[PDB]
RNA sequence: GGACCUGGCGGUGCUUCAUAUCCCUCUAGAGGAGCCUGUUCUGUAAUCGAUAAACCCCGAUCAACCUCACCACCUCUUGCUCAGCCUAUAUACCGCCAUCUUAACCCUGAUGAAGGCUACAAAGUACGUUAGGUCAAGGUGUAGCCCAUGAGGUGGCAAGAAAUGGGCUACAUUUUCUACCCCAGAAAAUUUAGC
C-alpha cells in the first residue's frame, strides 16, 4: 500500500503513431540492438533501417507499421528502465491501444519477444488481406452535445442499402474521449457522414490514413489466422495489471487472454473506459505517474481530454532523440 | 391447515404444470409497480402549481400521518364500560386520556388540495390492486355501470377506466363535499376548469341514491367508511351499497387494525342477510381475499392487509417508489364458482435457503404458518410457493 | 294559533384598506461523454442475488474456478460433540426511534327566554396509541426442521432492450506548469441557493 504518485502507469501506442525516425535516440541504450536483431530474424526484413530512414509510404503500410510500433515501444521501455529504474520497478498498470496490447503483454512477462512479434506480424498480414477484400476505411468524428452517433451510423447504412450492397458496415469503432469517436466501415458511408456532418452535428471530421475498417466485422477473415498464431503461444499470468480493449478491464486469468486478443480484432476499442478504470477517483486524491512508452504523443492528448488531473503527471519517452549520448 | 406435508399436492387444472412455468401460476396476482395515467399526474401537478412549496410538504406529511393513525369513533357502550372501570378504580379527565378524540374532517378547498396531493396515487394503487383481483380471476367480466361512494378525487374512476374502459359507460361518483367534487371535475378535465372530460359518462352527485331498483355492476368504497361518524352510519351505508350492488362490492380501507375491523364488520353485515324479502334475492359470498365466509381468524388481535408498490406523482418531496398498505374485501353476488378455493397469502413470504415461510388463510377458516420445503411438500409445490408472494393464492388441493 | 328570543348557515359573495406567511418578478450555477443503481417489458429449469464470508492494496473494481443464494440430478444421517441451522417471531416482550390523541361574585329586564358599554365615563369586577421501524455497535423469552429448514458431491446459473429517476469522475484561456505568494517566463426543462 503506497500512496499514488510514486506509482507508474505505462501506456503503449497503437497504429497511426508511426513516423520516420523511430529508434534514433534508443539505439545506443542498453539491450536495444539485439531486440532489433531478433526483429530481423523473425520478420525476414531489416526493420531497423525502415524505421530509421524510410519513404514513410513503406512505413505507412499495415504490414510494416505494426511491428515497427511494437519493437519501438519495447525499446522505449528499455530506455525508460535505464534512465529511471524506480519507475519500472513501481508499475501498477499497463495498457495498449490496438497493437500496443501485444507490447504491453510482452512487457508484463505474459509473452516473449519472438512469439509476440510473430503474432503481431500474422495479425498485420491478415488485416491487410481483409482490407484488400473489400473497400473500407476509418473516420475520426468529433461531436457536439447534440450529436447522435448510433443514429448517424443508421442513416449511413440506409445510404448503402439504397445504393445496393450486402449488409453495409458503419459502426463506432474507437471510443477515445468524450464526444470524439472513430467510425469504421465502407467508404461510401463515411463519405455520407463527411458531407452531411451538418445534420449529424459533427464539429470536425477527418479521414484516418488507414488501409481498411479495423475493429469491425469486416476483419472477420483475419480472426482465424491470428487465432492459430496464438494457439502455440503459452500465455502466462501478467505481472502487472494489463488492461484489455474489448471490455476495458484488467486481464484476470491466462485462460481468457487467448480469446480476448482475437475478439479485439473484430470489436471496438474501449479506450475511454480503460482510462476511466485506470484513473477515476475522488476529487483530491493523487494520481500515479504516466509514461507513454513508444512513438508519438497521441495517448497524451487523449488522456488530457479524458482526465486533466491525471494528465498533469504525464510524460512521454523520447524515441526520436536523446539528450545524453550513453 | 391447507398444507399437509406429503398429502396436499398442487392443483393442476387446464394442464398447468406441463404447459407453463411456475412463475406464471394462476394464484400469481402480483401487480407490477403502479404508475398513474399521465393525464392524471399532469392534472394534479397543474392544479398544485399555485402553492407547492415547503409548507405543502409539511401539510401533506401531517395529513397522511393523521389519516393513517386515525381510530374508529368510540361507540357509547365502550365509553360506558371504561367509565365504570375507572369509577371502580376525575373519571372524565382520565377518559379524555386513553381515548381517541375522533373529529370530522371538513374538506374545504385547501384541505381538498392537500388530500389530493397526499393520497391520490396511494388510493389509485390500492384500488387498482383490488380491481386487478377481479380482472385476473374472472377475465370474462365486462362491467357497464360503476358507482363509487365517497369519490374524493376520482381515483376509483381512473382505475376503473384504466382496467374496464372498453365496457364501462357510467361512473356514478357520490361525495358530499362540493370542493372535492369540483376538484374531481377539474382533474378529469386535465386540471383546467374548462375542457373536455378524459373519461366519458361520469356523473357527480352530492347525495347517495337510496333505492334497490337502480343497481350497478361494480360498487366501490375506498377509504370512505372511515370518514363516517358512527357505526350506525357505516351500517346503513353498507346496506345501501350492497342493495345497489349488481355483481361486485369492493371495500378498501387503510391497512390498520381500525380499517380491518371496519371491513370485517361490513363483511359480516353483508354475509348475514337480515332483509326479509329483498328485491334482489341472490346470496352474497366473499370473492377476495378470504377463501371462506367464516369469521376472520385474525380479527382477535392482529389485522389483515396487503401491499401494492407504486410510483408517486412527481413532486418536490416524492422521489422514491412507495408502498400502499391497504385492507380490502370484495363481496360478489351469487355463489362461489367452485369448491376448489385456494389459500391466500396474507403476509410477506420469506425466502430462506431451501425453505419458504408463508402465512396462509385457509378455506377452513384458520391461519396456517407453513414452512414449505421440497423434500416435505413436493418439488412442484415448493417451486410454486417459492415464486409466490404476498397477496397471491397457493394452488393446493386435498 | 299569537308574541318574542337565541340560533343555525364553520354558507355565499361585494367595498376599502393594515395585508405580515405565500406569491411571483429579479440575481448566480446546474442537460453532453463514460461507469454504477431504481422501475417496466421480454427470456431462462435457474438469482446480471449477497462477502462481520472472496479477491484485489496505486485508487476502485467486474465477473471471481473462494464460499454462500438459485435450477437439474444424486448421496448420506444415527450422525459432531444427548448433534446441526441468523429459520421465524420486537405480528413475543424490554431498549431506541417514529405516528396519532389528551369559574365566582355583583347588577338590569316586573328576580321571562335573557342582558351588562360610553374616560368631561352611565354596572361591572374578579399518559395512552400502532397487524409501525429497528436483532448492525443492546438484552429476556417463545416456537420451527432434526432420513433434513443438517452435511456433502456432479453439472449449470454469469440475462437482453429501451424511456425515464438518482449517484461518481474529467470537462481550460478569468486556463495549465515553474518561480513567487500577486509588476515574471513558458505551454496550449425543471432544480439548487438568495435574505
Ligand atoms: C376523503 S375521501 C376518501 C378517498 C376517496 N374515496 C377516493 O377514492 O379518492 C371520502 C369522502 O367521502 C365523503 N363523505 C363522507 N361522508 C359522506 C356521506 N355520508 N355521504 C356522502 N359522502 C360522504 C367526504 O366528502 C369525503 O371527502
Ligand atoms: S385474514 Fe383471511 S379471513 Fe381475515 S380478512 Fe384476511 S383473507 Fe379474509
Ligand atoms: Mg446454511
Ligand atoms: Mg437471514
Ligand atoms: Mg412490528
Ligand atoms: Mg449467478
Amino acid at each position: 500500500r503506497r500512496m499514488p504518485g510514486q506509482c507508474s502507469v505505462l501506456l503503449f501506442p497503437g497504429q497511426g503513431s508511426q513516423v520516420v525516425g523511430m529508434g534514433r535516440g534508443l539505439l545506443n541504450y542498453p539491450r536495444v540492438r539485439e531486440l532489433y536483431a531478433a526483429a530481423r530474424r523473425v520478420l525476414g526484413y531489416d526493420l531497423l533501417e525502415l524505421s530509421l530512414h524510410g519513404p514513410q509510404e513503406t512505413l505507412d503500410r499495415t504490414v510494416h507499421c505494426q511491428p515497427a510500433i511494437f519493437v519501438a515501444s519495447l525499446a522505449a521501455v528499455e530506455k525508460l528502465h535505464h534512465l529511471q529504474p524506480s519507475v519500472i520497478e513501481n508499475c501498477v498498470a499497463a495498457a495498449g491501444f490496438s497493437v500496443g496490447e501485444f507490447a504491453a503483454l510482452v512487457f508484463a512477462g505474459a509473452m516473449e519477444f519472438a512469439e509476440g512479434l510473430y503474432a503481431v506480424k500474422i495479425r498485420a498480414e491478415a488485416m491487410q488481406e481483409a482490407s484488400e477484400a473489400v473497400p473500407s476505411g476509418m473516420l475520426s468524428v468529433l461531436g457536439q452535445p447534440q450529436s447522435k452517433f448510433n443514429f448517424a451510423c443508421l442513416e449511413a447504412r440506409e445510404h448503402c442499402k439504397s445504393l445496393g450492397i450486402e449488409n453495409p458496415v458503419c459502426e463506432v469503432s474507437n471510443y477515445l474521449f468524450p464526444d470524439c469517436r472513430v467510425i469504421s466501415g465502407h467508404q461510401e458511408a463515411l463519405r455520407f457522414l463527411q458531407k452531411n456532418s451538418s445534420k449529424f452535428h459533427f464539429r470536425r471530421t477527418r479521414m484516418l490514413p488507414v488501409s481498411g475498417a479495423f475493429h469491425t466485422r469486416l476483419m472477420e477473415p483475419a480472426v482465424e489466422p491470428l487465432t492459430q498464431a496464438l494457439k502455440a503461444v503459452d500465455i502466462k499470468k501478467p505481472l502487472v495489471s494489463v488492461y484489455s480493449n474489448v471490455h476495458a478491464h484488467r486481464y484476470r486469468h491466462p485462460g481468457h487472454i487467448h480469446k480476448l486478443l482475437a475478439q479485439q480484432l473484430v470489436s471496438p476499442v474501449k479506450w475511454e473506459q480503460t482510462m476511466h478504470a485506470i484513473y477515476e477517483r475522488k476529487k483530491g486524491r493523487g494520481f500515479p505517474q504516466t509514461f507513454e512508452v513508444g512513438p508519438g504523443r497521441q495517448l497524451g492528448a487523449i488522456l488530457k481530454s479524458c482526465n486533466m488531473q491525471a494528465w498533469k503527471s504525464y510524460s512521454a519517452v523520447d524515441v526520436l532523440q536523446t539528450l545524453e549520448h550513453v | 391447515a391447507a398444507l399437509v406435508p406429503g398429502v396436499t399436492q398442487v392443483d393442476n387444472k387446464s394442464g398447468f404444470l406441463q404447459k407453463r412455468p411456475h412463475r406464471q401460476h394462476p394464484g400469481i396476482l402480483k401487480l407490477p409497480h403502479v404508475r398513474l395515467p399521465q393525464a392524471l399526474a399532469n392534472g394534479a401537478q397543474l392544479l398544485l402549481l399555485g402553492s407547492a412549496g415547503p409548507t405543502m410538504e409539511n401539510q401533506v406529511q401531517t395529513l397522511t400521518s393523521y389519516l393513517w393513525s386515525r381510530h374508529l369513533p368510540v361507540e357509547p357502550e365502550e365509553l360506558q364500560r371504561r367509565a365504570r372501570h375507572l369509577e371502580k378504580k376525575a373519571v372524565l379527565h382520565a377518559l379524555r386520556k386513553t381515548t381517541y378524540h375522533w373529529q370530522e374532517l371538513s374538506y374545504t378547498e385547501g384541505l381538498s388540495l392537500v388530500y389530493m396531493a397526499a393520497r391520490l396515487d396511494g388510493g389509485f394503487a390500492a384500488v387498482s390492486r383490488a380491481f386487478h383481483e377481479i380482472r385476473a380471476r374472472n377475465p370474462a367480466f365486462q362491467p357497464q355501470t360503476l358507482m363509487d361512494f365517497g369519490s374524493g378525487t376520482g381515483s376509483v374512476t381512473w382505475a376503473a377506466h384504466s382496467i374496464w374502459g372498453q365496457s364501462l359507460r357510467e361512473y356514478m361518483c357520490v361525495d358530499r363535499s362540493a370542493a372535492m367534487l369540483v376538484l374531481a371535475e377539474k382533474l378529469l378535465k386535465g386540471g383546467s376548469e374548462s375542457g373536455e372530460p378524459y373519461i366519458p359518462g361520469v356523473f357527480f352527485r352530492q347525495f347517495l341514491p337510496v333505492s334497490p331498483k337502480v343497481q350497478f355492476d361494480v360498487v366501490v368504497s375506498a377509504f370512505s367508511l372511515s370518514e363516517l361518524p358512527s357505526k350506525a352510519d357505516r351500517t346503513e351505508v353498507v346496506q345501501t351499497l350492497w342493495r345497489k350492488t349488481g355483481h361486485f362490492l369492493v371495500l378498501v380501507e387503510n391497512g390498520t387494525k381500525a380499517g380491518h375491523s371496519l371491513l370485517m364488520d361490513a363483511r359480516d353485515l353483508v354475509l348475514k342477510g337480515k332483509e326479509k324479502s329483498p328485491l334482489d334475492p341472490r346470496p352474497g359470498f366473499v370473492f377476495a381475499p378470504c377463501p371462506h365466509e367464516l369469521p376472520c381468524p385474525q380479527l382477535t388481535n392482529l389485522a389483515c392487509s396487503f401491499s401494492q408498490a407504486y410510483h408517486p406523482i412527481p413532486f418536490s418531496w416524492n422521489k422514491k417508489p412507495k408502498e400502499e398498505k391497504f385492507s380490502m374485501v370484495i363481496l360478489a353476488r351469487g355463489s362461489p364458482e367452485e369448491a376448489h378455493r385456494w389459500p391466500r397469502i396474507t403476509q410477506p413470504v420469506l425466502k430462506r435457503p431451501r425453505h419458504v415461510h408463508c402465512h396462509l388463510c385457509c378455506p377452513d377458516g384458520h391461519m396456517q404458518h407453513a414452512v414449505l420445503t421440497a423434500r416435505r411438500h413436493g418439488r412442484d409445490l415448493y417451486r410454486c410457493a417459492r415464486v409466490s408472494s404476498w397477496g397471491d393464492l397457493l394452488p393446493v388441493l386435498t
